[PDB]
RNA sequence: UAUGUUCGUUA
RNA sequence: AAAAUUUUUUGUUCUUAUUUUGGCUUAGUUACGAUUAAUAGGAGUAGCUUGGGGACAUUCGUAUUCAGAUGUCAGAGGUGAAAUUCUUAGAUUUUCUGGAGACGAACAACUGCGAAAGCAUUUGUCUAAAAUACUUCCAUUAAUCAAGAACGAAAGUUAAGGGAGUGAAGACGAUCAGAUACCGUCGUAAUCUUAACCAUAAACUAUGCCGACUAGGUGUUGGAUGAAGUGCUUCCUUCAGUACCUUAUGAGAAAUCAAAGUCUUUGGGUUCU
RNA sequence: ACAAUGCAAGGUUUGUAUUGGAAUGGUGGGAAUUUAAAACCUUCCCAGAGUAACAAUUGGAGGGCAAGUCUGGUGCCAGCAGCCGCGGUAAUUCCAGCUCCAAUAGCGUAUAUUAAAAUUGUUGCAGUUAAAACGCUCGUAGUUGAAUUUCAAAGAAUCAUUCUUUUUAAAAUCCGAUUUUGUUACUUUGAGUA
RNA sequence: CUUUUGAUGUUAGGGUAUUGGCCUAACAUGGCUAUGACGGGUAACGGGGAAUUAGAGUUCGAUUCCGGAGAGGGAGCCUGA
């Protein structure tokens, strides 16, 4: 754990059947399709694999076709300029600020807001180090209000 | 001798070989006979084909279902 | 881990530990200070060269009880006031007032030896004549 | 975070050895730990090990036969010529009549006799007696 | 559950 | 689009064009082209999840005290014993009403939360965290960190407010050889609120942080799985906390320690001293 | 250095104060020689050793640390003593004599420095209580960092094993066969090292 | 920290035995630094080497050889390869 302590090890285990399940007869050629138009409706790949998994009896996406959900995303240009956590992150960010603009004798909420604002400069650093995020993305906590877009 | 562990079913997750404790399972509700796929351990809402009914309430673990329904697991 | 980096890259990490704690040990300090020159009266010789002030009996601590005989003695190098112990029997009236006495170390660098207070110097001649050679026996001349 | 796999692996069969459990499970294999076993193995400290090779970077059994003292991993990788082979023996092993010294070389993994044999001292990994 | 100090130095 | 070859118009020299290849644009063809998904990390989703985590507002409770009323009449406080003190102008005591500030008992625990300092009346709003569950997403994004930064009990400082109780100073009364002390009566600052400073505590488990391994049992806190007396209630397994007991052919100088072990059989990473 | 008697040990063997003859330098003189000349060295000839006066010293004898509970003196003085300590009448420690010990033509003392010192620790220290975990967290530099991409079989040789050789994808050279396929650290060999 | 007083570089030249801010003119604002710049100390000439070394180390090296610098302290200059 980044900050504070427990390991806390709840987590999702993928089985050991790599390849697609034998009991889904459904074919992969609208999968893809079905996750574009989710991703239009408006949801963030990490709910739409969710979402895909519950209401559609798809796991894996990745089993069903050889890609994953954020690399197909891309592909047909769906995917926004800033990625999941980091947009995540930015809104909580966000969020801590304006409690805290009234609220100036949070302490606490100061320390989480200190904490939160590491982690979006940890992120973007390794996001900018790949190409996955413009040179002078900086993230300005006056802008980052807007910034969310 | 931890090869030819057997009973590593009660182990916790990620034992000797990691896998799932979820699975997938195919519901029948007497008087409907609706065909849809259900997730074990599902995380929201979900609705039959055939007549709309609630099917299963999302808990932190394998929901609560319906009083009755005929439930099959869908493994090979 | 051991409380030390061990990276096959941090020698500059472990080179600044030591230099900077090896000013800890009383031995590197004492040798390394540039305090030395000038706080010994003996400028870092072995020994010196100084004329006799007065002769005065210092009292010996408290365990043991004498009248130890020493040697205010004014050195000609630098000009400083030290006390010089005048070992032997009577050895004392072996030396005057006004005579040029060599010195040396009391043989704990500049530590006192023990039941004789704040006296860091030994006499070992008297107007060049040894007081071995004047005292143990009287193989030698006598005082000039 | 593990920094090195082969310090996991040695430090488990060494305390595995000494509680004589005869049986032991090292969970992040690697092909280095592999190499390392196998060479045991062929030194004749360690019996019949097998991994578990499943989807996630795969486990490890091995078999102990009592015969082990002390297995360790040296870190950091000192880079060791051919002429300093003898001074890191005196200085690591029991005895020089047995025990050996694992080094990484340009041409595998090897114990320091048969590094010396071939010539071409390399990087030390670990030893075991 | 009122008050009640001190014992020169060395061996 | 250019070079290599040849022939060649043409009285010290002026055309040209021919075939092959290096580079541009164009249908089609390749096995065309992306490693896992870490008992690493981050993000997400879910739960009549948890919690004295934080902020703001709001509600309650006796007690104490002030004021008023009340009934009675000699003492009341306080101590080791007293005295200072209050007391016929009615003290203390009884009952009632109104105000005030502080505090939040009992429940309350070798319990919970928090980075630590710390956090306990109700309700609401805002905010955050952690654990668990996950066939959800990303895929090395991580560990520890000089400098630097946020927070940091109490006391103390500054400015307003508050000011009951306690009370560094001080003043008495005692005790004593003395008593500037311990004890008692009073009592200023302070203690509380807001806005700023200060940056220190035996700020202590006197034990830095991350990772792996090594053992039994009794508990307990929060999830999750499976099973059963009466839709209810208990047991089993498991994860994450949190303690305790025994054991060491483990350690240690010993006290002791499940980490202070896996160290002369000496090396997982890292910072400070 | 060596030989004979006394004495001691012991089954006519060793040590051991008297004698009393050999050997030899140190020394002086001459020479050969050496040397620019001379000197030294070396060699040769003369004398030249018995208290072989041709006379070894330095520092110690409580422990550390080898060696005195021997005799005088001083008597908390004088003094010794690196440290622990000794010294007030029995001083194994001072001042002396005798003896003994140690190193020896050498032996002490002072200062510095190395080992000792794993008491500076990379190898290789310690940090609950002996000195020592920052009050706590974040965090840059620095240090460190999961797994994954080409694996075996067959033969000749020491004794029962070990040791040496070949291939088995793909793309450009050679008409069933001929041959190159990231960068560095690192490691091996060299070159050039007064 | 350096940078008017050349600090970093460009261009042109002067000077030199030759390159060069070595110097001059114009121009630009560069150059070094917690991997320690700039300073301070050295009872510091550097190296070959010396002592002590089980291995690591620690300490020393004015002094046979090599390189440098100096001829009381500075500065300047002639002859000359």
């Amino acid at each position: 754990r980044m900050y504070g302590k427990g390991k806390g090890i709840s987590s999702s285990t993928l089985p050991y059947k790599r390849k697609q399940p034998s009991w889904l007869k459904q074919k992969p050629s609208e999968i893809e399709d079905a996750i574009i138009k989710l991703a239009k409706k408006g949801q963030t790949p990490s709910q739409i694999g969710a979402t895909l998994r519950d209401n559609y009896g798809i796991p894996q996406v990745k089993s069903v076709t050889g890609n994953k959900i954020l690399r197909i995303l891309r592909a047909q240009g769906i995917a926004t300029t800033i990625p999941e956590d980091l947009y995540f992150l930015i809104k909580k960010a966000v969020s801590m600020r304006k409690h805290l603009e009234k609220n100036k004798k949070d302490k606490d909420c100061k320390f989480r807001l200190i904490l939160t604002e590491s982690k979006i400069h940890r992120i973007s650093r390794y996001y900018k180090r790949k190409k996955l995020l413009p040179s002078n993305w900086k993230y300005q906590s006056s802008t980052a209000s807007a910034l969310i877009a | 001798n931890p090869d030819p562990v057997e009973e590593s079913k009660k182990h916790k997750l990620k034992r000797l070989i990691p896998t799932p404790n979820s699975y997938f399972m195919d519901v029948k509700c007497p008087g409907c006979l609706q065909i849809t796929t259900l997730f074990s351990h599902a995380q929201n809402v979900v609705l039959c084909g055939s007549c709309n009914i609630m099917l299963c309430q999302p808990t932190g673990g394998k929901c609560k279902l319906t009083e009755g329904c005929s439930f099959r697991k869908k493994i090979e | 881990g051991s409380g030390k980096p061990s990276g096959l890259r941090a020698a500059r990490k472990l080179r600044i530990r030591r230099r900077t704690q090896r000013w800890a040990d009383k031995s590197y300090k004492k040798s390394h200070l540039g305090t030395r020159w000038k706080s010994n009266p003996f400028r870092g010789s072995s020994h010196a060269k100084g004329i006799v002030v007065e002769k005065v009996a210092i009292e010996a601590k408290q365990p043991n009880s004498a009248y130890r005989k020493c040697v205010r003695v004014q050195l000609i190098k630098n000009g400083k006031k030290i006390t010089a112990f005048v070992p032997g029997d009577g050895c004392l009236n072996f030396i005057d007032e006004n005579d040029e006495v060599l010195v040396s170390g009391f043989g704990r660098s500049g530590h006192s030896v023990g039941d004789l207070p704040g006296v860091k110097f030994k006499v070992v001649k008297v107007a060049r004549v040894s007081l071995l050679a004047l005292f143990k026996e009287k193989k030698e001349k006598p005082r000039s | 975070v593990r920094m090195s796999v082969l310090a996991d692996c040695l430090k488990t069969i060494n305390n595995a050895e000494k509680r004589g459990r005869r049986q032991v499970l090292i969970r992040p294999s690697s092909k280095v730990v592999i190499k390392f076993l196998q060479y045991m193995q062929k030194k004749g400290y360690i019996g019949s090990f097998e991994i578990v090779d499943d989807h996630r970077s795969g486990k490890i059994v091995v078999n102990l036969l009592g015969r082990i003292n002390k297995c360790a991993v040296i870190s950091p990788r000192y880079d060791v010529k051919l002429d300093e082979i003898e001074k890191i023996i005196t200085s690591i092993l029991p005895s020089r009549l047995f025990g050996h010294l694992i080094l990484t070389t340009p041409y595998g993994i090897m114990d320091h006799e048969e590094a010396r044999r071939k010539h071409t001292g390399g990087k030390v990994l670990g030893f075991f007696f």
